[PDB]
Formats: structure tokens, C-alpha cells, sequence
């Protein structure tokens, strides 16, 4: 019985009480981050628990023809909130986090979503959508903001991504049977231990529609789903001002 | 002195990577054994469901009964991870007397895995790598034959310039050691160590490896890293005595000391430059072919 | 100890013989900028001119950063005000004390002590870096060190009005060179025969 | 021997191994501030040595006809820094001080200021100089910003503060036999427990030149003085959102 | 160098940070093993040729072939390290021809020969080595016979005993019998070669062991261990700029 | 558990202020005698100088020598702190029958220190304070005498409507007791205790008691709080009775319960409205006269 | 304590009592020299404190214009004194030195000087200035004798030698905050263990102006530096009559 927690900041918040259970992940011990091995040598500090709490981020809606959409992590929040300044002024990040989806559906409705979160994923951009011309891609699909981007392919995921040989990420079903939430866990885990935060993208979540959306006329069209995180004891390296350069 | 105890929250005990849930091992583990068909309680482990184990309020089994299977199939040598290596062909280059394609009399070519998507595609299924790399030089005859000509082989370590006519200051480079080989030595054998400048080869890699704001002119970079390589191979005939015969190489590629992560599902698609994402998205075909119904052939 | 000269601007034989020299003259002493020398010490010029930029010049890798100080050669009244200051690489050009005050560093002030150990520690996230090519790549940024005034050079009538020293660096136990390249550099019109 | 100080941040820092001594206050213990009184119930934090150090924030000069000036306490560094920024966006402030001016005089120059720190002072503004035609003050002498303002007539105060009777204050002396720096040590006094930063001025500084500035010409004009601060074990209480209202 | 606080405070505004380490430093020395790729040199015996009337070719043994690495080697002083000659034989076109050739040393103190039948040639204390063109290369070890503790190049003195005159003066750097000898080679035997042959040369040294350290050189000599340099054409070591804010 | 020390560092042992520094209480303490000129060590206390305390390394009283004194006072009772007051003019207000300041019947006066600056000033040295008052008001004829009318007092307490007529709701004021006074009886003596808002009244304060932003319009709360303050007070005659005769008011002031911090000195200048900081700039005159010359009057 | 020293010869001498204090070498043991590996095998002697004292060899001036100086060690005192006679009439010769250099600046003088003891150097002559004609230099710059000789480039030492890269040698500053004098520990080390004293150069001194020397006209032009040297428990080998040959 730990599937429990307590939110409440600004002004609404959400918990659960009897929700659909949580994933555990890898069975382990509770760690700092390595330390002895930057370039350089001075003492880490630790920002403890001053911001991170939940503020949703978008209530993803779906349609009858819902083709895809993803998100950029953690290009979500580095440029928005106290949050967004601290990453924007600070060279190095670290930090845990609880991945809790709400996505419900009523009596009436009937259908699945393909909900899956692809760490380290090289994103599979539109590039021209042909790309045999060399018309670059603008910025327009690097740096979306708050808003995500849409995905061209499903069961190729602009890469030649065949579906169903996507089991190999923790994966997730959405229905009335399964879940009124889903929650996801993922560690840090990168290639190199430091890193910046605009040069570098570590991954981003990914949701294509299972099954197609379907109700007798007369219901509900559009079905939304609210996304919120919080990292949980956040650390940040390269303590410097607030100088871009 | 120890009044305040706000900060006594802490979970000190750091084992791996940040989380916060908790586990503990256990000295030994447990056992299961077989049975038949029997209406009882308590110690009833017999039969595993992978996912439930166990039976649900409405029978599933109520009707008929099963059987059992023995085994005799060992698994103690069945791992492929550096072993999976067979026959295939690989590639060849050549070094004409007279050509237009090689106008200087030298071949300097740069060291890579991507040398042939064929194979190496087979090979690229991962992205984070740590191996061991062999290279292999035979060389012979465009026509097939053997004739005892003067040949020699110098490398070309990282960062050297590359040269750019017969007599460039790269060939003495000085730091590196020199290999006693002739055409009447057995043909060229050179094991390759892991010097990646990061943990693993970057390939499925979205970044920006130059300093500086990013902008439409600085994205050749993709793949051909100028100077994060491990540097190329310069080829050449030195000495006095010139060959009066052309010369063709054959390039053989080995791999050892497999160390993986990361899995990375199949590819079905074909690209058209060095880990290019795009795709032939107007001619899309499914990785198998299907039929007008699954019933019959 | 090292000796590190870093403004050697003048580009003439006959300032071949006063290449010590740093800026010091009847200055506005308003949190105006002395001068400015990124951290980077494996680039040529005068930064490889020392026993430590040379051997690094000739590496590829670097784990660390180095130490730094500065003297001072006033007379006894004589004294001054200055601002010793280290950014480290994620932003522009400094404007005033405010992006002083945005860099963390150690507050200096000419007393009776003339040296400033100034120690930078190990700032740096990545060991190795994606290989590309020269070009218009500089993007990637690597810190920077300002000199400020802050009332004026300030000596005492019967004194003259110039005082200019050279500067001083070392490298630390944590700093580690190696991975040695070939020599780019050097003048021989004839070989010994 | 505990007149010591490590200061390091930026690219300068400034230090002091045989300075003019320190002086004590109080004689007392350390504590942190009252808790258990506030409007609301919720547990406190403790933002601890995030950000805290030293950055000069002017450097004034001395003349021949020195008037006199001050600052406004704590709006120097309510606007500007990571700080500023959290004081904009957090109601509730508290923390510790040690003050350090610099201020260095030479074989030639003679001459001594009158620096005094005066707490709970309810600032005497011009007022329209005579104020006796109702002409308000405009807000270029409210919130004048890092450049401080010019006081009007030292010996009163531009209130009716005849000098001598300034000596309840922490007063010091500059003077070549007397200190090379000179060093305040003032704890947080008010009259009441929580105030917004907005609303609210706690106290400014306060220089006068007590002796006029004099050497034979020839030398430098103007003297030079430089200040900067650094609150220690800074805490912040009405913790909310970037929202002003 | 303090070590302490002065008692004018360093630090009294701000705070500092932590450090941690992750590399080792056991296998990082360079003394040895700092031996890269580089370009080394060449020689060239020729049927027909003008520069060589006499059909053999006897090289001077030493360090001074090409300043243009062995000043990278050059900038130490007092040093004893292992040697180590490498003899590679080809067609001046890049091709192999099957010829007889064979390697004879020159010990220090003989004779330098003046002819292709010299006395030279017996050189009794010296052994022989059974090489041939179908064998690999020639790689001979050298060992430190310095007459001295260490190789005097930058040395002020007269090795020549007598007063000092201004006709003895050519013997820096080329001393007529201190040296460690040179090396001759020609073709032996009754089959004379029908091609004519190239050599490279290559350098490697071992048993590092090295003193009085010597800092970089950024000119250039005319002659061995000459201590002239260009005066008129003096450029520093790097270029600097019309100022340092800004590239 | 208890792994890492990173916050161990701190000083738990809150006393007061917030601070750094730290000492310690004694059991006891320590005296000195006086004595006469002798050249010794170890134990020479006698005299004190309040900032040196000894002998500097040049002399000071090497040619002459000193005296002594004894003392006879007392100082137990000299406190002045709240008995500090004495004689000195207060005030007084009037209540004609026929007249053109008052067209009502009744006057209606905020109650406040700020009555008369005149001997206010002198209390008004400090800033933060708290204190017990008292109001007295003794009535009168105009012309000095005594007549045998009907009246009574009525009190406001603060955040009841300001009265605009004779018969104003004002009078009922339900939750304000009443005090059994008539002419016959001794004059009004009320005691008033300290009920700021505050900790202690705002005089020397700049800040904005109003929410909202800061504009010209919301500037003269500066002194003159509609809410804030601790109410007025109302006089006029209840009854069909009226007086025929004009009356007299004299308004008598004392203070107790001393409680007093922040010390501020002296005023030399004059105000034009309440905390005004505004002075005659034009007209400054030093806290004393001087003279052509000290040495002489 | 141990900064001290007695010395009296001759009429006048130069001792300290609050000078600039000494500076170690090697942290090491006293000892002789090697006896059982000379050509000979004859006893050694020790010819122990007889005339090792300190007469000053001269006084080097510093002005506006200096180009830069240096000596031959031990050419200085080879041809002058008793001591010449012994050096010249014997071939081998070991001691020990101590350094002490005296330099002085009033309050009106600013500078310092560059002052390198270079052991090993070998001297980098005028070799005919440009040296591209074969005009060997005469020997009036081979044995200069008690004058010194000057030196041509400063940041190249005469032979491409860049001044920031002098480092290695012990380094010293003169400054009034530094010292009043200057200490220099120098043992005796050659690559070989015997040599005569005519044919080999064991090294010598060097003095180029770090810094240029200023002063408002009206004051001294020019700044004499003191130097003398005495080696302490010197020994000398090869023991013959007075016969050069």
C-alpha cells in the first residue's frame, strides 16, 4: 500500500487513492550522482526539494483520426518557470523522476492508446518529409516549446520503426479494464556523464493510437489526457551565473 | 552542536543510478515440484502462469488434464555475442599503375565501421559499444594471380594532416611505431583497440559535436567528425625500385572483445548518407509479406 | 611557477623588448575593463609561449583546469583597487561589476600582499568530444577572465603614473595532459646532411 | 585571530589577511528566526549557501566638494541577480549581514569620511527641496536603482539631523592610521515580523564626507571606495509562485 | 604558497564548492613510450650516380640526421637511452627486386675507407650478421658507449688538448674520434647487382633516462649545435593579436 | 541511515537574533583596589582608560602624579522613565451654545498624541514604544466659573461611523459600556491602554498602508489613518433638558507603563503637517548660538 | 633564526640582521666529494678556511636603458688573488657558494629586476652579431675578465631563449616589498667529474630588467647592485707545482 501521494501547490492539485498500482524499476538502493570524475574539482552543493512539484504541462486530446504526437525531454520545462531559468543559467542536471499520466474514459467509451516513453531515441524528424531535396528542416521542428510536435508515421515512426517491435521499452495499455492512470519510471541514464542543455537531447515520449477511436454518434468526440512531472531531488552541476555563454 | 533534525531525512547507503525505491537480497532461493490433479490448499506451487500463476474464479482447466516433457539440451556454449561472426564478403580496393581515380599514386582512406551497409548493418543493430577490431590487407593481381613486387603499408594515426601529394611530412609520423611486412610476409594483420573519445561510438546520436551557436551551415557534421575519428590509412609504394605491375587489396573485418548495451530493433528501410534518418517514404514496405487471407497458402 | 605574459599585442621587433607590459595609465576608474583572456590554455599564441601551454599544445585531451596569479611593484604609499574575476564558459562578453558579480570568484585587493591565487577547479562535464573539423564551430565556449578598475591608479604626487607587472600560472595534481600529437610547428630551411 | 574570509566567485574576489580587525555585535548566540507566529501553518525552508557571495555593487568616489550620499537598504540588490529575482517572486525575507567597505588612502592624500549605518531610518527625501508648494516628489527618487542618491544637506540629514548627535549609530572613522577597510557587522531588526520588499524600506546607508577632502596639487583628485555585501544564511519565507499580485 | 588567510579577508562574501575524482594516473608517463608516427628519412645507392663515384656509401652514426624531429628529441641536454636502426631496402621506383646485398659496420676508431677494397672491410673485432635481402630489414640495437656520462651538445670547452686558436675551432659538434663510429655499405661478391637500391632509415629509442631539463627553441641553426640565429627575421613563438578581447 | 555529513555543519542552540558569533556566560566576575606609583608587573589594574586601559610606549603622566575622591550619592530612585513628568499647558476646546465652527451641537475629535507638537515633540523623541494614557476633561464656564448644567461623555471606539448629525445611529454604539458621569460629579478621567495594530505606533515609517499599487492619488495616509487609528470621541447633551449656558472643556494628558526602544535625538526644526519631514530649508538656525570667538563671551 | 652570518676581512665588510631570509636546497646532508674513482690513486687534502672570504667584484649599476648583464662562473675570480694563483696553478676544484646578492631602492625608486642564476648555460655569444659571415668573435669576449660582458637580446638570451620559459632556474624578484638582498644556494654539479679550470665553462650568472626602470625626473639616474661571493670548505685536487703546463 505505497502507492500513495501528497500534492498540493498553487492552487489545485491531484492524488490518488485507488489507482491502477505502480511499475517498480530495476530493484535498487537509493544513490547520489558521481562526483570524483569531472574536469574540474570544487564541491557539489544540493538544491534539496525548493521547486519540484507538479504543474501539468498540456491535456493531450484523442480524436477518431488521431495519428501520433511526442514530446522532447526535458525540452518541456527547460524554458519555462524557475526551473526553466535554472537550467538555462546552469551547465549540468540531474535528477529522478515519477512519470504519472491521467487518462480515463467513461462507460461509453471504448479503445486503447500507445503510450510509450523511448529513452536515448535519435528523434526521427520530418526532414523535407521526402528528403531526397536538401531543404533543411527549420527551427520551427527543433525547438516546438510548450506545444510538442506531430509525428509523420506510425508503424515506422519516421525511422523505419516497425510497431510491433517497440516491446522493448516498458510499455503501457490504456483501457476502462487496465487503468483510470498509468505511471512510468525512468532513471538518468546517459552515454556521458556531463552534458548541456541545449546541445544535447536525451529522448521524448512517443503516443500513437493503438486502436482507433470509436463511439456510436452522439458521444464525446475528442478524448483529453493530462501529463504532469516533477524530478524528484534534482541536482545541478556547474554552479555559474546567469551568463548564456 | 545537534539540535535541528531537518536534514536527518536522508537515505545514505548509495549502491547505483538515482531512484528512491528500496530491495534486500536473501541467502538462498526456492524450489517447485509436479503433481497431478488434486482439490487442496496451502502448498500448491505445481504450475506457473508467467503473469497470473495461479487460477482465476472461473476454471480454465476443467475439462481435461495435461502431460509432461523431459529434457536433454544443453545451453553452456549456445552464447553468440563474439562467436556470432561467419562467412560473408566484405570488400576490396585496388591500386592501379595507370588511372584516373587515383591520380597521385597513394590511397589514403578513412577507418570506419561504415564501410559497406550490407554487413555492417548487421552489426549497427546497437549503438553503444566497447569491441576489439581487426583489419586485414591481402593483396594480389587485378587478374588474379601473384607477382613478388616491393610493397609496404603506413598508418596514419589521428590528428596527422592528411596528405595531400606523395611526398607530404605525414609519412615520417614520428610518434608512430613501424611494422616489418613485405609481399613475401603473410598479408597484412592489424588488431584495432576502443579508442572512442566517449564510452561507446556515437551513431544514433542528436547533437552538435562543434562549439559555437548551431546554424544551417554547420551540419555536415552528422557522422563525419573530422577530428573525433581514429584517423585513416595512407597507402603508397615507397622506394627507389617502382612497381611495374597494378595492385588490387582485399579488406577483411573481425571483431572481438564484445562488450553491448542498448538494444536497437531491426531496420527495414535504407538510407542514403552516413546514419541519415530519411527514408524512401513513398515507396514503404512492410519488413514481411503478407497474403490475401492467412488460412491457405 | 610559471610565467604567463598574456596582452604581448604590439607586433614590432622594437616592442620585442617590452612585451611585460598590461595597461595602466590615467584610467576613468569606473568599472572599466582592464583586459580579458579566455580559460582555454591548449590554443596557439602566447598561451602555449609557457613551459605548461607548450606541452599542453601538443595534447588533444585535458582533465582540469590551472592556477593563476598576479604581482605588483608599487611603492610604499602607492597602492591600488582592482578586480580579479573568472567566468566560466555558458555566456557572453562581461559588461560591468554586475557580471562580476554573476561569476564566482575570490574578491582582490592590492594591500600588502601582492599575490592573488586565483584556483579554478575541475569545470569540465565531458572528457571527450565529438570529432569534427575547423570551421565556424565556436560555438563551443570555455570561460573567460576580466580585470577591472575600480577608483583609479592611485599614487601620491612625486610618483610616477606606471606600474605594470606579469602575470603567473601553474597547474595543480588534478590537472591531467596527455594523448600527444606530432609537431605542426617548426622552422628549418636546410637539414643537417 | 578569526578576522578571516575565503571568497572566491566569478573571476575576482577580495580578501584580507592583516586588515583593520572586526567589530563584535551583541555578544550573543546563533538562532534562526520565529516560526511558530506567522498567518499560515506551513513548514519553512531553508534555501541555505545557494547563492549567496560577494559581488561589488558600486565603487563611489571621494572629491574636493564631496555632499554626501547613501543607498536604500535592502533595495540595492532587489532587482537585479538571482537574487533580484527571488526577492521579486518571494514575500518574505530574513538573513545576517557582514559589511565590508573598502577604503584605502595613500602616502599623500589626508582626510577622513563619515560613514554611518543607520537602521530603521525613515528616509528623509527632497520633497521638492523647499516643500512648501504640494509638487510631489516624482518616483526618480523612489526606486533610483545601483546609483543611490545624492543627500541634500549634511548637517541635518535633510531632516533637521544635527551631525554631532549621530554618534548612536556604529560610527567609524577612515583615516590611514585607522583602517585600510572598515567592517559593520547589523543584524534584521523591524518592528514587525513579515512585510513585502515592495511596500516597506527597512533602512539605507548614509556617507558624509566629516573631513574635506585636501592635497597639494599635483595628485589624484578623487578617492575611490568600494562596497559589497553578502547576506549569510539567507531565508525566505511565502513561498509561491512568479507572481507578483 | 600562503597556505592561511592574511589578515585582509579573501573570501568573506561568498562560498565555494566540491570536487570528485574518477581518473587514474599510473599508466599516463610519457618518458618512454611518447614515440608517435612521424616521417624519418632516406638514402639512396644508385648503379650510375655522380654523388656516389665509388659504389659504397659511409654515413656518420648519430643523432644530427634531421633537426626536424631530433629537435623534438634535442631539447634535453644530458641523456642515456637505448638506440635502435632500422635498414629497409627497396626500388627507387616502390617495387622489390630479388639482388645480394649485405650490411657491414663501421666500429669507432677505424679507418674511414677511401676505396671499395680498403683494409676497412676485415675490421676483425667486428662480428658478423647474417642478412640478406630475402630476411627482413635490417634492426640493429645500439647501446650508450658515450666516452662521457651523457652526449655533449650543448657543451662550451675544446676537446682538442693545446692552447685555443682560431684554427681549432671547427671540432664543435663534430669530433673526429669521440664519435661512436659510422657505417658503410656496398655490394659484395662476385654477382654484381643489376637494379639500383633506396634505404630508409628508421629511429626508435629505449631505456629512457634523462636530466637538466632545457626549454623549447623557436629558431633555427646553420650548423651542428650552433648557437647563431636568424636576427634580422626574429619572430616570437606565437602570434598575438591588436587585442586580446576579441579574435 | 546516517551516511553523508553535509549538513551536520550547522549550530543548533538558538538563542536570539539572527547571528554568527557565539560567548558564555561566568559564575562570577572581578574588582581592583587603588594603589600608588611604583614600577612593577604581573598585577597593576588600578586606573582604567575607558578605550586604552594602560600605558602607552610614550608616557603620559611621567612628571605628576593624581588624586582620589569618594562618593556619598545615591542613585536607586533616579529613573525618570515614567516619572518624568511635570507642570506645563495641555490644552482645552469649547462647546458654545450660538456659534459658527460648531453648526451641529456636537464636536467630534480624533483622538491621538498629535494634539499639540508643542510638548508632544518632547514624547515624540522616540518611535517605538508602549505605554498606558489618560484623558482628562474638565468642563467650565467660558468666563471662568462654575454653573449647575446637565451633561454628559459619550466615547467612539475605533471602526464606528463618524457622526454627521445630532441623532446620528453613532449613539447607540451597542458594544460600548457606559460611564456614570454628571457636572456634579469629578471631571472625566478615562484611562486608555495600548492597542496598536502594531507592535508600537507608526510615526517615523515609510511604507504604504493601502494595498495597491503606489500612485499620487493614495499619498496622504501618511499620519492620518482612516482605520488604523484607535478611534475618536463625541460630546454633546442627551436629554429634553438643553443647557443655557456655553461650556468649556480642558483636556488634561499623563502617561504610564514606560516601555520605550529605538532612541532618536533631537529636533532642531519645525514641521507644517503630522511626520512631516518637510523643514524650513531657507531659515535654518543651529540647535545653539555661537559666538565671534570661544574665548571670551 | 639562522639567517645570520660573521664576515670580516680586509678594512670593510656586509653582514644582516633582519634581512630578506635564505632560501633551502635539496633538503639534504653535508658531505666531500667522490675520492675513489680519479685517475690517480693518490690521498687527497683539504686545504680547509684559509682564505675563503668575501671581497665584493662589483657593483652593477641599473638605469632607464638597461639591455642586460651577466657573468663566468667561475671566470670572476680565476685570474685575481690567491685564489687565482691556486686555481690557475691547480687543475681540479669543488666547493660550495652562497649567494648573496645586495640590491636596495629608496622610497621615490620603482622596479625590479630579472636576475637567474643559469647553471650548465652555454653562453650564447655575440658569435659576430648576425653570424652568416665567418668572422669568429675575437677573444676580447671569451675572457672579459672582472668587467662581465653584455648581453645582446633579452627575450631570446642571445640564443632563441623566450624569457617566460626562464621559469626553471631558481627565480628570484627585487622589490621593496620583497627584499632589502637576495639569496642564491648553488652546489657544484658537473656531467663530469674532473675538468680544468681554463678549457671548460661551467656556466655563469644573468641579469635582464623585468621590469623597466622610472622615476619623476629630479631623483637618482642610476642604481648600483652589490655582488660578492666566497665558497665555503673548498677543495682542490690535482696538486702540482706552479706549472701551467
Amino acid at each position: 500500500s505505497d502507492r500513495v501521494a501528497q500534492l498540493t501547490i498553487g492552487n489545485s492539485t491531484i492524488t490518488t487513492q485507488e489507482a491502477a498500482n505502480i511499475i517498480v524499476g530495476y530493484g535498487e538502493w537509493p544513490s547520489y550522482c558521481s562526483d570524483s570524475d569531472a574536469t574540474a574539482v570544487d564541491k557539489p552543493t544540493r538544491p534539496d526539494v525548493s521547486v519540484n512539484r507538479f504543474y501539468t504541462l498540456d491535456t493531450k486530446l484523442w480524436e477518431k483520426s488521431s495519428k501520433g504526437w511526442y514530446w522532447k525531454f526535458p525540452d518541456v520545462l527547460t524554458e519555462t518557470g524557475v526551473f526553466g531559468q535554472n537550467a538555462q543559467f546552469h551547465y549540468l542536471y540531474r535528477s529522478g523522476f515519477c512519470i504519472h499520466v491521467q487518462c480515463n474514459a467513461s462507460k461509453f467509451h471504448q479503445g486503447a492508446l500507445l503510450v510509450a516513453v523511448l529513452p536515448e531515441y535519435v528523434i526521427g524528424s520530418v526532414a523535407g518529409g521526402t528528403g531526397t531535396e536538401d531543404t533543411h528542416p527549420p527551427y520551427k521542428q527543433t525547438q516546438p516549446g510548450a506545444d510538442g510536435f506531430e509525428l509523420q508515421h506510425p508503424y515506422v515512426l519516421d525511422a523505419g520503426i516497425p510497431i510491433s517491435q517497440l516491446t522493448v521499452c516498458p510499455h503501457q495499455w490504456i483501457n476502462l479494464r487496465t487503468n483510470n492512470c498509468a505511471t512510468i519510471i525512468v532513471p538518468y541514464i546517459n552515454a556521458l556523464p556531463f552534458d548541456s542543455a541545449l546541445n544535447h537531447c536525451n529522448f521524448g515520449l512517443l503516443v500513437v493510437p493503438i486502436s482507433p477511436l470509436d463511439y456510436d454518434q452522439g458521444a464525446t468526440p475528442v478524448i483529453p489526457i493530462t501529463i504532469t512531472l516533477a524530478p524528484m531531488c534534482s541536482e545541478f552541476a556547474g554552479l555559474r551565473q546567469a551568463v548564456t555563454q | 552542536g545537534d539540535r535541528v533534525a531537518d536534514v536527518i531525512e536522508s537515505s545514505i547507503g548509495d549502491s547505483v543510478s538515482r531512484a528512491l525505491t528500496r530491495a534486500l537480497p536473501a541467502p538462498t532461493g526456492q524450489d517447485t515440484q509436479v503433481s497431478s490433479h488434486r482439490l487442496d490448499t496451502g502448498k500448491v506451487p505445481a504450475l506457473q502462469a508467467a503473469e497470473i500463476g495461479a487460477s482465476s474464479n472461473a476454471s480454465d482447466e476443467s475439462m481435461i488434464e495435461t502431460r509432461c516433457v523431459l529434457n536433454s539440451h544443453s545451453t553452456a556454449e549456445t552464447t553468440l555475442d563474439s562467436f556470432f561472426s561467419r562467412a560473408g564478403l566484405v570488400g576490396e580496393i585496388d591500386l592501379p599503375l595507370e588511372g584516373t581515380t587515383n591520380p597521385n599514386g597513394y590511397a589514403n582512406w578513412d577507418i570506419d565501421i561504415t564501410g559497406y551497409a550490407q554487413m555492417r548493418r548487421k552489426v549497427e543493430l546497437f549503438t553503444y559499444m566497447r569491441f576489439d577490431a581487426e583489419f586485414t590487407f591481402v593483396a594480389c593481381t587485378p587478374t588474379g594471380q601473384v607477382v613478388p613486387q616491393l610493397l609496404q603499408y603506413m598508418f596514419v594515426p589521428p590528428g596527422a594532416p592528411e596528405p595531400d601529394s606523395r611526398e607530404s611530412l605525414a609519412w615520417q609520423t614520428a610518434t608512430n611505431p613501424s611494422v616489418f611486412v613485405k609481399l613475401s610476409d603473410p598479408p597484412a594483420q592489424v588488431s584495432v583497440p576502443f579508442m572512442s573519445p566517449a564510452s561507446a561510438y556515437q551513431w544514433f546520436y542528436d547533437g552538435y559535436p562543434t562549439f559555437g551557436e548551431h546554424k544551417q551551415e554547420k551540419d555536415l557534421e552528422y557522422g563525419a567528425c573530422p577530428n573525433n575519428m581514429m584517423g585513416t590509412f595512407s597507402v603508397r609504394t615507397v622506394g627507389t625500385s617502382k612497381s611495374k605491375y597494378p595492385l588490387v587489396i582485399r579488406i577483411y573485418m573481425r571483431m572481438k572483445h564484445v562488450r553491448a548495451w542498448i538494444p536497437r530493433p531491426m531496420r527495414n528501410q535504407n538510407y542514403l548518407f552516413k546514419a541519415n534518418p530519411n527514408y524512401a517514404g513513398n515507396f514503404i514496405k512492410p519488413t514481411g509479406a503478407s497474403r490475401t487471407a492467412i488460412t491457405t497458402l | 611557477e610559471t610565467i604567463l605574459e598574456v596582452n604581448n599585442v604590439p607586433t614590432n621587433a622594437t616592442s620585442l623588448m617590452e612585451r611585460l607590459r598590461f595597461p595602466v595609465s590615467a584610467q576613468a576608474g569606473k568599472g572599466e575593463l582592464c583586459a580579458v583572456f579566455r580559460a582555454d590554455p591548449g590554443r596557439s599564441g602566447p598561451w602555449q609561449s609557457t613551459l605548461l601551454g607548450q606541452l599542453c599544445g601538443y595534447y588533444t585531451q585535458w582533465s582540469g583546469s590551472l592556477e593563476v596569479t598576479f604581482m605588483f611593484t608599487g611603492s610604499f604609499m602607492a597602492t591600488g583597487k582592482m578586480l580579479i574575476a573568472y567566468t566560466p564558459p555558458g555566456g557572453p562578453l562581461p559588461k560591468d561589476r554586475a557580471t562580476a558579480m554573476l561569476g564566482t570568484h575570490v574578491i582582490w585587493d592590492f594591500g600588502l600582499q601582492s599575490s592573488v591565487t586565483l584556483v579554478i577547479p575541475w569545470i569540465s562535464n565531458t572528457h571527450y568530444r565529438a570529432h569534427a573539423r575547423d570551421g565556424v564551430f565556436d560555438y563551443y565556449t570555455t570561460g573567460l577572465v576580466s580585470i577591472w578598475y575600480q577608483t583609479n591608479y592611485v599614487v601620491p604626487i612625486g610618483a610616477p603614473n606606471t606600474a605594470y607587472i606579469i602575470a603567473l600560472a601553474a597547474a595543480q595534481k588534478n590537472f591531467t595532459m596527455k594523448l600527444c600529437k606530432d609537431a605542426s610547428d617548426i622552422l628549418q630551411t636546410g637539414t643537417i646532411q
